[PDB]
């Protein structure tokens, strides 16, 4: 079939992944966990 | 979008053998069709 | 005989199987099955 791929449905996941990726590295660099940014707020407080 | 695909993307796997079908179906009636204008030719030319 | 040709219903059942073939045709080439026509408007709408 070929008017469209189900399989970019694959693609989606790895939007995720990068997404993730990306944080962990953040985290990875300045050995904070918390991001300077807002996510996991209360330990940020 | 996997559901539009349902609707509208033509399992064309399928599609493809209807087809032959129906290029068959052409060519087929077509060499009926020149046997069968020889008919009448016969028919005259042989009662003449 | 001669009058006519009771055959052209030969004819008549070709024309139908033109018509087919080109919607098929059309079908094939967009990977649509619902032409952007009309034909089978409820998948359409």
């Amino acid at each position: 079939v070929n008017t469209n791929i189900a399989s970019l449905n694959t693609q989606r996941n790895l939007n995720a992944s990068s997404n993730d990726l990306n944080t962990s590295l953040q985290r990875l660099t300045t050995g904070y966990r918390i991001n300077s940014a807002k996510d996991d707020a209360a330990g940020l407080q | 979008t996997n559901a539009r695909s349902r609707i509208k993307d033509t399992d064309f796997a399928a599609e493809t053998a209807a087809l032959s079908k129906n290029q068959v179906l052409q060519q087929a009636g077509t060499a009926i069709l020149a046997q069968a204008n020889q008919l009448p030719q016969a028919v005259l030319s042989l009662l003449r």
